[PDB]
Parts: structure tokens; sequence; C-alpha cells
């Protein structure tokens, strides 16, 4: 019941879905990378700052 | 079972979004399935439908679709009176089924071989013992009724059709004088057993 | 046209895989940088306290 144009529309629709999920995933991962960057920086810097203060 | 029907080339494999489902469409509605499947659910792959197998009532067709539309796909397919099979490609289960059947059939043949020899020997011995038992029943009754020394005249007959009455009348007149009343259902004036073959 | 459909979808899957792998690579790099910067601050703190100690000593 669907023509070549419509089947192509459906294929594009599915690809659009795939691309949207790909973009959301990449953005979410980058945001998490930023969060973990700051988290690890805090953990590390406080851990060793504490050690420094103790040696002091 | 689809073990002998479904091939790896029937399913869309290694897809992130797509799954291939097999749905049985009655042959009368085969074209309707082919025409309708493309529009049964949102986000399905058009023109992907093909036929894996057919029988006298229906065709089994595979469709590739977005995973999350499968619920709508199978729901609406059912609404249009198409039946979806609960099947996904699985090489190990089909191979296991094929070998298990091949093994059990061979095992049947292998036991058959020894089966007939086993049972035929057991029969031979069972029949030999059977008649041996009857012979002993003859010995015991003959001695028990006539005393010793144990010299009796035992004989086998192969009765002729419709002569049972005559044989009984003859045997009775021939031997009735020995018992007169000790021996219908089993009692005759002589040792008597039947062999049922 | 069943193969063209899946061709398009698997290429989209490929792109998605590349996108998320790259995002994970970025995460790994950012986390290493984060550790390096934290350690740099730790060294700054160390130098400051070491300087006060030696001054007082």
């Amino acid at each position: 019941a669907l023509s070549d144009a419509d089947v192509q529309k459906q294929i594009k629709h599915m690809m659009a879905f795939i691309e949207q999920e790909a973009n959301e995933k990449a953005e979410e991962i980058d945001a998490k990378a930023e969060e973990e960057f700051n988290i690890e920086k805090g953990r590390l810097v406080q851990t060793q700052r504490l050690k420094i203060m103790e040696y002091y | 079972s689809l073990a002998e029907i479904v091939k790896k080339d029937d399913f869309v494999l290694d897809s992130e979004y797509l799954v291939t489902l097999l749905v049985v469409v009655p042959k009368l509605n085969h074209n309707d399935w082919i025409k309708q499947y493309e529009t049964l659910a949102e986000m399905v792959v058009p023109r992907s439908s093909n036929v894996l197998s057919e029988d006298q009532d229906s065709y089994l067709c595979n469709v590739t679709l977005f995973k999350k539309a499968v619920d709508d796909f199978r729901h609406k397919a059912r609404e249009n009176k198409f039946i979806v099979r609960d099947f996904q490609y699985n090489e190990e289960e089909m191979r296991a089924d094929k070998e298990e059947m091949n093994r059990l059939s061979t095992d049947k043949k292998k036991q058959f071989g020894p089966l007939v020899r086993w049972l035929k020997v057991n029969f031979s011995e069972a029949f030999i013992a059977w008649i041996h038992i009857k012979a002993l029943r003859v010995f015991v009754e003959s001695v028990l009724r006539y005393g010793l020394p144990v010299n009796f005249q035992a004989m086998l007959l192969q009765p002729n059709k419709k002569s049972v009455k005559k044989l009984r009348e003859v045997l009775h007149e021939l031997y009735k004088h020995l018992d007169s009343s000790a021996a219908q259902q089993e009692y005759y004036p002589y040792v008597y057993y039947k062999i049922d073959c | 046209s069943q193969s063209q459909g899946i061709q398009q979808l698997l290429q989209a899957e490929k792109r998605a895989a590349e996108k998320v792998a790259d995002a994970r690579k970025r995460k790994a790099r950012r986390l290493k940088q984060a550790k390096e910067e934290a350690q740099m601050e730790v060294e700054q703190y160390r130098r400051e306290r070491e300087q006060e100690f030696q001054s007082k000593q």
C-alpha cells in the first residue's frame, strides 16, 4: 500500500530515530564525563591535600 | 517446529534497533499481509517482508521492525487476524533438536538389531520351557492317578476342524471305564491339557 | 528491498556505535586530565605548606 517514496520515508524515519538516539547518548556521555572529571579531581585533590596537611 | 524452516538469512541479526519476527498469515490473506504488514505499527521497515515457508493454510513471513514497535506490531497483526510465532533465530536449539532426533532414530535401529535377537531367543526358551512344564504336568497327573511303575502312553494330537466332539466321544468311550466319575470344563477320563497357539 | 532497509539501519547503528565510543574516549581523556589537575593542586598545596614549615623551622 506504500510507494517507493513512502518506503524511503519510513527508512529515513528509522534512520532519524537511530541518529537521535546516537546524539542523545553521546551528549549524555559527555555530560557524565564532565561530572566524573570534577568528581575524580575532588577525590584526588582532597585525598592528597589531606595527606600533605598530615605530613605538615 | 521451525527448526527445519528458519535459516539465519530469515532474520535481521546484529541490529541495534531491529528485530525480525515471523508471523503466520492465512494464505487467503497472504497478499493482505504483504500489503498490510508495512502499515501495522509505527516505525517498521517497509518492503522488508518476505516469505520463509508456506503450507496448505498459511504462509510464514518474516518482518524486520524496530524493537519497541514489536508490541504494536504483534498487537495489530493479531487485530488483522495474523498470528505471530514465538520464535527467534537460535542455531544451538535447532541443531540440538536435529541431532537428538538423528541419534534417537539411530538408537532405535541399534536396539532393534539386538532387540529381535534378544526377544527371539527369550521366546525360543520360553516356549521350550512352556512345553516342558506341560510335560511335567502330564507326568505328575499320570503318576498321581494311575500309580507306579510310571509307564503311561502319552500322545499329542493336532485336532481337525469341527471334530472336537467326535474326539471327545471316542476318548470317553475308550477310557471312561477307568474313572467312571473322577473325570465338561477339564475333567476327562485321561490326562488332558490344551496347547494354545 | 529488504537488504536496502537493513543496509540503512546497520549503517545508522555503525554511526551510533562510533558516536558513543568517541564519547567514552572523551570521558577517559577528561578523567585523566582531571587527575592531572588535581595532582597539580596537591603539589601547589604541598609547596605552600613546605614553605611555611621551612620558614618556621
